[PDB]
């Protein structure tokens, strides 16, 4: 019983330390992706205000 | 006749009329002197940069100062030349600003100086040179793991306070020193407090005598943040050229230069690209960067502060300025704290020169080993940490030995850190501190002290300082 | 017979142009014939382009317009002490006419690289979070910056109302904001005295563009004038995100080409034109500073706008106000992650650079290790001491409305602090022992003030150890 | 073409087939045109008239009473954005479309059509039968379920979900795999012959897979495999 | 005189617009009083718009333009072999002029769909992973994409090098590079040899945009005079994403409403109008074949952006290199899963394939 | 209706109340009439003029020696985006806000005022 206690401590501390590594991978992911969109929404708004601008 | 007429000023932007058959060329110099006829005037002196021919004997132009106080049909002189400043031995340990004036209290230049236009092409393809050789620069560090190219171009990276300031001085004293170049500072953009402190920091480390440093602030029009590189690029050219010797270049931040040129733009009113930025973009970079090489006589090589805006290094002034850098410098604040200046990151600085056909093959094996025992040894750090140091294996206790000296080695002491310690430096040649770490990587020194590499220059002296720790 | 009169051909939404005026300057003063003031921006072929300082209701097509010869400018002196004025110099509180006899141009160049000195004075604001973790120099420029209803104008008044023992000089300009706030915020500084050496220069949103976009320069006008003469000034700026917006709407209507979020290309030149005529001054130049404190406003905590990158690019440090923070009960809500202060440790006293290195790490280590804490022991042997300091750091750190301390009880509180003296008071009950602890050291602790005062430094350690522990044997804990 | 195949659909009254490579560039092709012509730009710089513009050439592309044209256009979708104008307004002309994308492509399933954006007029119980629409239903639920846990699987992992939802991803790998098939055109490239597949066979191996009879084969025997009985012959080729 | 002499009316930031010129026709030479030659390319009603192909500081408002009477033009022939062009065809590495003969208009017409055979030659690349697991064939477009530094250039000069024992002319094109590169990679050229059957065509980065626009035509067109004479061709173009930012930079300039990401409407046009000259032709029209490298640089490794997607619809096939794996030692990083040669295998050798 | 309240504010001396059922519509409505003026757009498509047009509405709400008036606005957020012009000028011009939350009233609280969204100054 006190061996299966051991395992069963180390096995979640193992457990979420994966799911941590997980969680920063798909955070590093989704920050390429927001920064896409960031600039693609830029460009979009000054384009627009530019081509508002022009047709005066 | 040559005399120009303003008749449209908008902010920054300012028209001039000139007679038919006589405009000025693109990038000409404009100089407008009125002395005020009555009170109801104020006095002018101000120089205006071409842009564009508007057509009508028309042209528009870029203010370098305010534009406050200019009246419509005020008479502008042509000088027939692009901005023009003064060049040679007179141009050392003084301040100027983008049109050359010097800024500091020693007095101005003679008018009959030799004066270079800051507008030229790029040297041509047959007078470059056909091979690439290092520029040996005395700091093991960056003559190890990351060598400079000359005539190539280098970012530097890192936080406030890890010491960029101080590498720049021992950068620039060990190439005066060693071979009998000079260095050019370029302040772009610059806030005018950390500019007073900069000069008073060349001025009391006895460095000052050796740069030329140049200035535009921020609160200067765009147009005048614009050209302030070019000013500094000719100096430095000038020497490249009719002395044929190597030259540094420092730019204070070049992402101020790619902005101002996007409000130049914006001004002009030209339509904006990508995320906003000048569609020129990458025509004025290259402009700029080409004429940074080394040719038959000479060579410039550039030291470059970049800033990512909003951390995103696809944003394209990064991508647009990374196109063209042969080396990267890292500081790392964990290395300062830690004691081990100049705190450069060995692993983080990459170098394109750091390839057997350059840097040979012994030194080539050589940084690779230590990179590598440098990675294992960040590899072994939560184990050490976490399982503990008799945990580790023999082959373990074998590499961590190993990399705690070599990381130590890597430590030097700087001719211009004297005036915090005392300690005078020294300048380490590449071969000798190719030397020294293949001696440490073989475990000949396994049996000295750990601390007794810290801040040392030669193997030999690391003896000596063993010898006088007992 | 153009040369100095003009006619009006367009008129609306505050701009007019004009036929004529061939001898007017960029940035002139100009008349208009019922009375109202203008100034002429756009100098174009055949028109200039006004910018009306005042109601164009009452102005028409083919009205006359007059050149005054003028470049603007606005009065200064001391007559200005104690009152309230607009951007033009007019008074509005209603107390008569002021009484300057000289004026200078709103617009003028900032001192030059070689006329200034290294900051190396203290400013103390009397708020313990700024003076010990982002310190603020003389001629040092702060930007403060948050959401709305985050404590900004609680701060500016705080740190005005400290300067009354010091020989400082205070201006506070308000942009686009409401009138009944500004005249709350002058009730509130002539209740505290701090009247007798502050200018108010106001702007409320009913007002113009136009003067919202001088108001700025106004106040750079007027701590010039005493900068200039050997003294110190502090400048405070309310709003410059409504600047920028009143400068965008002045640059649409005059068909200038726009930029990103329709910002003029220049809208950088601007802000950076503004804040660099702050500094300090050399020896030779009389040894007088100016300091400003310019404010921005961000939506939901967005930083990444284009306003408050360049006001961040150009100023020395920021201060950041969180909003979950003041709703957490943390106030001023002062983020110590985020705010830096590059000119810090040279803007400090030899005490309180001694004392706020500990404190630094302390909560440094705290925040990262808060979100682990509902969830009870993690490691006993240090966490749970780290938990115990931080929260006890961050008790100390709170502090009420117009309650500024004198910076040696802050000293002294801080060492008491780090040095351990607080580890065994319940959290609940520290405000309650620093309170108690000022009034002890008003009657007994004379004499480490005195020295703190004198000579900048901290007393003898036993002295003030002694002192700690004499007033812990009389503190009672509830 | 529309000009040739409407002279065969109307003056002979006779069925045509017609293929259309890349209707999209029809669009590009006025876009780039349309900035010189004097028109103010659209949203993304498109033509303003580009809805008119492609129901004109649309609506001439129909079945009537004299004859009949069946038409299949390749649409192509820039930089993978599907709310792009183009791809956007030419969705509402369609009877039945098919959304290929490059998640699966990459994953290996050919022909990486995606099986819940794509959809059809004549999947009715009234027209292809009542345990066709029953199967093809049961396999979009099942598979909408996989994408509701892909978050927890991620994360996660496997050993959190409960019986039942480990159930269906086992089930869902295998239907995910078993929609990909081997072509005829393909063979070119992989060397393997291809095979066709009648829709009754589909409907039995897919109905089979549901209630579990291969739930102890391997996930790979069912790529690229084409008939139910050959994903048993890849199984015991490997092994099992 | 009028009729074949303008006169300029604005100048800036490379573009000219002039009065006069009645009988100039639409992608004519024009050549300013100055020596720098020019593009007219909008014939209005009362003005020409003329596209500066060099610098145009020298140009001033009121100068002589005259007509040439020639359309865009490249010289071509075997004297250009070994040596180091711009795109007009001036030579720049300072050996002396070029002494060819003809010319070849910078935009024609690619062969149609009976011209044209199937690809069945191999292109021996001389590189283990290429030849291996994307074969190339003579007569394919083969796009090599990857982020910065991932070793682009060194696989194109591995494989011009391998063609010294094989009848093949190869044509390097360098859109927006550093000169020092480009002079290193011709160093480098010359001490394996390569130079007896290369020539370099360079637009720096450092030159105007309607050069770095116009070099990869000039490339193709001089590419063309083998290919039709039965001989093959190896062209590489160095950057196509360089070529797309100066076009976008020259048609902002002239005030074009911009797309996605700002580029112009025809950016697409632009890179299709390249790539459709690349071919393998019948036995009727003396079976050469141009073989085409594009470069596409790739930011993060996203390939899914605008200009890759185009150009990937256009190629048949590509490479693509990893940076994480060309980091971690591997090299050359060419990733097996992403990597596809739609037209290869029927290249290969028997040898190979089994 | 401000003008119809400043009477009674003024002439009288009294303290009352004026209710705007919807503050966003006025700009919305000076951002659509903007356009056809010849104005050039601004950030997001409004009006160049927003700041001061709002400004002017509501400096007049104030409070004064002979009476008051205090105005109770309801604000619609498009999208519920904090972040859009309009809402960001008109929030600076708030004191006080009230929340009413539809889980409050259906738990039989009324008026079903949010305790903790609701913030005074
Ligand atoms: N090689 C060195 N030897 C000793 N001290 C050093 C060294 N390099 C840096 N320092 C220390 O670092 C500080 C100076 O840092 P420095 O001004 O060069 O950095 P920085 O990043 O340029 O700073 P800032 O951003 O404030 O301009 C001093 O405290 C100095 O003692
Ligand atoms: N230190 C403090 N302790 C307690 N309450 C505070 C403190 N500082 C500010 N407050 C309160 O916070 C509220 C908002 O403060 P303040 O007026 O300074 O905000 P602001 O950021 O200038 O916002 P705005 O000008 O947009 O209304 C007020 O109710 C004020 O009393
Ligand atoms: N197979 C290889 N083995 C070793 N080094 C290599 C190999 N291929 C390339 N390199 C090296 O990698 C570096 C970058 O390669 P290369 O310049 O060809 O890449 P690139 O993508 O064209 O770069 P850039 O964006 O700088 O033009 C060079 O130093 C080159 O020598
Ligand atoms: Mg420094
Ligand atoms: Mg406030
Ligand atoms: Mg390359």
């Amino acid at each position: 019983l006190l061996d299966a206690k051991a395992s069963e401590h180390a096995a979640r501390m193992t457990a979420m330390k994966n799911a941590t590594d997980n969680a920063n991978e798909l955070i590093r992911t989704l920050t390429l992706s927001y920064n896409r969109a960031r600039q693609a929404a830029i460009t979009q708004e000054i384009t627009e205000i530019v081509a508002g601008a022009n047709a005066l | 006749m040559t005399r120009g007429r303003v008749i449209q000023v908008m902010g920054p932007v300012v028209d001039v009329k000139f007679e038919n058959g006589h405009l000025p060329a693109i990038y000409n110099a404009l100089k407008i002197q009125h002395k005020a006829r009555n009170e109801n005037e104020v006095d002018i002196d101000l120089t205006l940069e071409v842009a564009l021919h508007l057509g009508d004997d028309t042209v528009r132009t870029i203010a370098m100062a305010s534009t406050d106080g200019l009246i419509r049909g005020m008479e502008v002189i042509d000088t027939g030349a692009p901005i023009s400043v003064p060049v040679g031995e007179v141009t050392l340990g003084r301040v100027f600003n983008v049109l050359g004036e010097p800024i500091d209290l020693e007095g101005d230049i003679p008018a009959d100086a030799r004066r270079d236009p800051i507008h030229r092409p790029a040297p041509k393809f047959e007078e470059l040179a056909t091979e690439v050789e290092i520029l040996e620069t005395g700091i093991k560090v960056v003559d190890l793991l990351a060598p400079y190219i000359k005539g190539g171009k280098i970012g530097l990276f890192g936080g406030a306070g890890v010491g960029k300031t101080v590498l720049i001085q021992e950068l620039i004293h060990n190439i005066a020193q060693e071979h009998g170049g000079i260095s050019v500072f370029a302040g772009v953009g610059e806030r005018t407090r950390e500019g007073n402190d900069l000069y008073h920091e060349m001025k009391d480390s006895g460095v000052i005598s050796k740069t030329a440093m140049v200035f535009g602030q921020m609160n200067e029009p765009p147009g005048a943040r614009m050209r302030v590189a070019l000013t500094g690029l000719t100096m430095a050219e000038y020497f490249r050229d009719e002395q044929g010797q190597d030259v540094l270049l420092f730019i204070d931040n070049i992402f101020r230069f790619t902005q101002a040129g996007s409000e130049v733009s914006a001004l002009l009113g030209r339509m904006p690209s990508a995320v906003g930025y000048q569609p020129t973009l990458a025509t004025e970079m290259g402009q700029l960067q080409e004429r940074i090489t080394s040719t038959a006589k000479g060579s410039i090589t550039s030291i470059q502060a970049i800033y990512v805006p909003a951390d995103d290094y696809t944003d394209p002034a990064p991508a647009t300025t990374f196109s063209h850098l042969d080396a990267t410098t890292n500081l790392e604040r964990k290395l300062a704290e830690m004691g081990i200046y100049p705190a450069v990151d060995p692993l983080a600085s990459t170098s394109r020169a750091l390839a057997p056909e350059i840097v040979g093959e012994e030194h080539y094996q050589v940084a690779r080993k230590v990179q590598q025992t440098l990675q294992r040894y960040k590899e072994l750090q939560d184990i050490i940490a976490i399982l503990g140091m008799d945990e580790l294996s023999d082959e373990d206790k074998l590499v961590v030995h190993r990399a705690r000296r070599i990381q130590f080695f890597l430590s030097q002491n700087f001719h211009v850190a004297e005036q915090f310690t005392g300690q005078p430096g020294s300048y380490v040649p590449v071969k000798e501190t190719v030397r020294g770490f293949k001696e440490i990587l073989e475990g000949k020194y396994d049996h000295l002290p750990e601390d007794a590499f810290r801040l040392v220059g030669r193997i030999e002296e690391v003896v000596e300082k063993a010898k006088a720790m007992g | 017979q153009v040369s100095d009169v003009g006619t009006v051909i367009q008129v609306g939404d505050g701009i007019a142009r004009a036929h004529g005026l061939d001898n007017v300057m960029s940035g002139e003063l100009v008349e208009f014939a019922n009375g109202v003031m203008g100034m002429a921006l756009n100098l174009e072929e055949n028109n200039v382009g006004i910018v009306i300082l005042g109601p164009y209701t009452g102005i028409k097509e083919g009205d006359e317009v007059r050149r005054t010869g003028r470049i603007m400018e606005v009065p200064v002196g001391e007559a200005l002490i104690g009152r309230v004025v607009n951007p033009l110099g007019q008074p509005v509180d209603g107390l008569g006419p002021v009484e300057t006899t000289e004026t200078r141009p709103i617009e003028s160049p900032a001192p030059g690289v070689m006329d200034r000195r290294s900051v190396h004075e203290p400013l103390q604001t009397g708020i313990k979070a700024i003076d010990a973790l982002v310190p603020i120099g003389r001629g040092q420029r702060e930007l403060i910056i948050g959401d709305r209803q985050t404590g900004k104008t609680s701060v500016a008044i705080d740190t005005i109302i400290n300067q009354k023992d010091q020989n400082m000089i205070s201006i506070y300009v308000a942009i686009g904001q409401k009138e009944s706030t500004v005249r709350t915020v002058v009730e509130t500084l002539r209740k505290h005295g701090a009247l007798d050496y502050t200018i108010v220069v106001t702007a409320s949103a009913s007002q113009p563009a136009p003067l919202l976009f001088l108001a700025p320069y106004a106040g750079v006008a007027m701590g010039e004038y005493f900068m200039y003469k050997g003294k110190h000034v502090l400048v405070v700026y309310d709003d410059l995100s409504k600047q920028a917006a009143a400068y965008r709407e002045l640059s649409l209507l005059l068909r200038r080409p726009p930029g990103r979020e329709a910002y003029p290309g220049d809208i950088f030149y601007l802000h950076s034109r503004l804040l660099e005529r702050a500094a300090k001054l050399s020896d030779a130049k009389g040894g007088g500073s100016l300091t400003a404190l310019p404010f921005v406003e961000t939506q939901a905590g967005d930083i990444s706008a284009y306003i408050p990158t360049n006001v961040i690019s150009i100023t020395d440090g920021q201060i950041f106000l969180q909003s979950d923070l003041f709703f957490s009960g943390v106030r001023p809500a002062i983020n110590a992650g985020l705010s830096v202060s590059r000119v810090g440790g040279a803007a400090q006293i030899k005490a309180m650079k001694k004392v706020a290195g500990t404190l630094r790490l302390d909560l440094a280590a705290y925040r990262e290790l808060e979100a682990f804490a509902q969830f009870g022991s993690d490691l006993d042997k240090a966490t749970q001491a780290k938990l115990a300091r931080g929260a006890r750091t961050v008790e100390v750190l709170k502090q009420d409305l117009h309650q500024p301390i004198p910076v040696e009880k802050q000293v002294l509180i801080i060492y008491a602090l780090t040095r351990g003296f607080l580890d065994d008071i319940p959290v609940e009950d520290v405000r309650r022992f620093e309170k108690e602890f000022y009034l002890f050291l008003d009657q007994n602790g004379q004499h480490l003030l005195e020295h703190i005062r004198t000579t900048k430094d901290l007393p003898n350690e036993d002295d003030l150890n002694k002192a700690i522990e004499a007033f812990k044997k009389t503190f009672v804990v509830s | 073409g529309l000009t040739m195949a409407e002279y065969f659909r109307d003056e002979q009254g006779q069925d045509v087939l017609l293929f259309i490579d890349n209707i999209f560039r029809f669009t590009q092709a006025g876009s780039e045109v349309s900035a010189l012509l004097g028109r103010m730009p659209s949203a993304v710089g498109y033509q303003p008239t580009l809805a008119t513009e492609m129901g004109q050439l649309q609506e001439r592309i129909t079945s009537t009473a004299k004859g009949s044209i069946t038409s299949i256009q390749a649409i192509y979708v820039p930089a993978d954005d599907y709310t792009d104008p183009a791809p956007a307004t030419t969705f509402s002309h369609l009877d039945a479309t098919t959304n290929l994308e490059r998640k699966l492509a990459e994953m290996g399933i050919y022909p990486a059509v995606d099986p819940l954006a794509s959809t059809s007029r004549a999947l009715a119980p009234e027209i292809v039968g009542e345990e066709h629409y029953q199967v093809a239903r049961k396999v979009q639920q099942t598979l909408q379920r996989y994408k509701e846990l892909q978050d927890i699987i991620a994360i996660l992992g496997m050993d959190e979900l409960s019986d039942e939802d480990k159930l269906v991803v086992h089930r869902a790998r295998r239907i995910q795999f078993f929609l990909s098939q081997n072509f005829h055109v393909a063979e070119q490239f992989t060397g393997q012959p291809g095979s066709y597949v009648p829709v009754k066979e589909t409907v039995r191996g897919f109905k089979e897979i549901l209630e579990g009879k291969y739930d102890h084969l391997p996930e790979d025997a069912f790529r690229l495999v084409g008939r139910i009985e050959e994903v048993v012959e890849k199984a015991k080729a490997m092994g099992v």
